[PDB]
């Protein structure tokens, strides 16, 4: 690729799209992760934040 | 998720109308014919009386 005076690699679609939802699924592991410690059960109270 | 409906059925076990009785804590004696007088002593005060007829 050649733009502006600079030149640029022009990946391969599977290497673009697959590392666009490695990024989206590392977002969702480490909310999740952040989460699934955090609430609290009681079995009469609920899930309970505190 | 199975905890909340083993709680369920424990609470529905204890929430069902079968107990039919009643704690009772009974025996202190009611000496009814010492209140018979005592009421009628306290009624009759400073009052002379008479017997039946």
């Amino acid at each position: 690729f050649v733009c502006n005076e600079n030149i640029y690699m022009a990946p391969n679609a599977y290497t673009l799209l697959a590392t666009r939802m490695l990024n989206a699924t590392y977002c969702f592991q480490k909310a999740l992760t952040k989460i699934e410690k955090f609430p609290q059960y009681n079995p009469q109270e609920g899930y309970t934040y505190p | 998720q199975l905890l909340d409906v083993s709680r369920q059925i424990k609470s529905y076990w204890l929430t069902n109308s079968l107990s039919t009785s009643f704690p009772t804590v009974d025996y202190s004696e009611p000496d009814l014919e010492k209140v018979k007088r005592t009421l009628t002593k306290l009624q009759n005060h400073l009052l002379e009386v008479s017997l039946i007829e």
